[PDB]
Order: C-alpha cells, then structure tokens, then sequence
C-alpha cells in the first residue's frame, strides 16, 4: 500500500523528466529520487534503489515496452521483480 | 520475463536435470546405472 | 561501491559449469 | 617441353554436409541456447526475415 | 541411498551425482 | 521514441540552446573566418 | 572574453546573428 505509492510518484517522475528533457534513464531516476518527500524516502530507502535498478535495466531491454510501462498506471511489478 | 515460466517447464532453460528431479529418483538412477539405465530420459538446459 | 565479480561461466543449467584444472603446458618429446 | 599454356580451374565437392549457419554472436556453440536466442526475449519484439 | 547395485568387494560400485542427460544437432 | 530523438537531435532543442553558453560564443565571435555553423544539426518539426 | 576574437567595425566587434544552423535534407 504505501510502496505502490512511491512506484506511482516514481512512474509519474521519470515520464515527467522525459518529457520535458529527454534525458538519459540513469539521469532521469537520478532526478527523480532527488524530488522525495525525506519520511517517504527514508521509510523504503531499500525499495527505491531495487524499483531504481529493475526499472533502469527494463528500459535497458526495451524503451517501447518501457513506455507502456509508464503510460499504464495499471500496470503492477511482474513477478521476477521480487526474485 | 522471470524466464519465461514455460522454458522453465520444458527444461528449455532452468534448473538442471540433476537438480529439478526429486533427490531420490536421481539417487536411484544413480545407482542402477550399469544395468537399466535412466540417463536419457530427462533433458536439462544448457544455456549459452 | 565495492561489490566483487566473478566469472560468467557457460551454464549447464543452475551450476556455471566452470571446468577442472587443465592449465598444462607440457609436451616434452620424450 | 611441349606442352601448351593453360588456365587454372578450381572447385569442391561436399556431400552429407548441410551447410549450416548458426545464430550465435561469434558462430560458436557456447550452448543449446544461442546467446542471440535469449536476446531476443529480453528484446520482446517482432521481425520478419528476407 | 538406495543400494542395489553391483559390489566392488564393499563400498557400493560408482556413480556420478549430476550425469541424467542433453543433446541435439548443434 | 522520444530519449533518442532528442540524443540524436531528430527533435528537442536547435544548436544554439543545447550548446554550452561558451561554445556558442565562440562560434559567433569567429564566423567571419573560421566557421563552425554546419557541424551541428537544429532540429525543424512540422 | 571571446569578442577579442572578432574582427572591428568601429569601436564595437562584428558579431551576432544566431545562424548556427544547419537544416539539409531532400524534404
């Protein structure tokens, strides 16, 4: 519950940040953990750099994918993502 | 995607038949290997 | 960071399937 | 010392051979399952073949 | 353990725990 | 796809704004004998 | 810092007009 928050404020930043730049993804999370409320980032400090790292190389696989990913708020973490 | 659980099914890709069997049948067929062999019914991956 | 790594290993299922001791260089006629 | 000036002609004989080209990075056997093979997968795309 | 194969005097005969196996035209 | 759009500069930002604010300065200031004006691509969009 | 490097028209360099452009393809 509190998590899935966090996932759609990071969903919402990263395609924000892209938006108006078009930077690289490993600068695009990088702006996107640095614009956190401190009490949610320090609560899941662990779950943002795994949700940074699973993120980073799913859009490393395939953008296209990556998109879709972002442009559905439906979307959940396939499992895999856990283990 | 997490291996594409039907690779893993079919022994595509996964754990080796040495290891996904039931410890037991492998100890079996372990044993009873001169005679009445059961190596090659089971098929284990060999990813690249 | 400091995280160590290792060796990628061709894989015979789980196991990396990493070899025996054959680093051996003699020939020696003899 | 009478022989007559000649060209060279060359060619090969293959047989129970079935030319193959695998789908390999480096056309090595480092597997059952072709390093392009998971790519592929991971990629999650479509292409057609010509 | 199940020992039922041949005797090398004691000490049951061999064999090798990872050996069920792979194949194909590659 | 928009990130390589704009790393490729198809689309996003004209040679005069994603060029460092020396560079640029540089470029107008030596036009008349050494010109740098067609090295870098500005993209135009419909 | 770089007008140094333009040439004079007076007491002000000869610099300006923001052409560094390029826009060349068969359209």
């Amino acid at each position: 519950a509190e998590e899935e928050r966090i996932l759609r404020y990071v969903q919402q930043s990263v395609g924000l940040f892209l938006m108006q730049e078009g930077a690289t993804p490993s600068a695009a999370l990088d702006m996107t953990a640095r614009n956190m409320e401190p009490s949610m980032y320090a609560a899941n400090r662990p779950f943002i750099n795994k949700l940074m790292d699973y993120l980073h190389r799913a859009a490393a696989m395939n953008t296209d994918y990556f998109t879709n990913a972002i442009l559905n708020p439906h979307w959940l973490p396939p499992p895999g993502f856990y283990t | 995607p997490s291996m594409m659980p039907q690779w893993a099914y079919m022994h595509i890709a996964g754990q080796d038949a040495s290891e996904y069997l039931s410890p037991g049948l492998v100890q079996f067929a372990r044993a009873t290997d001169t005679y009445f062999s059961l190596g090659n019914k089971f098929r284990n991956p060999t990813v690249a | 960071e400091d995280i160590n790594f290792a060796s990628l290993a061709p894989r015979h299922g789980t196991r990396p399937f990493m070899g025996t001791w054959n680093e051996i260089g003699t020939s020696q006629l003899n | 010392q009478t022989a007559v000036p000649s060209v060279t002609q060359k060619k090969f004989l293959c047989d129970r051979v079935m030319w193959r080209i695998p789908f390999s990075s480096n056309f090595m056997s480092m597997g059952a399952l072709t390093d392009l093979g998971q790519n592929m997968l991971y990629a999650n795309s479509a292409h057609a073949l010509d």
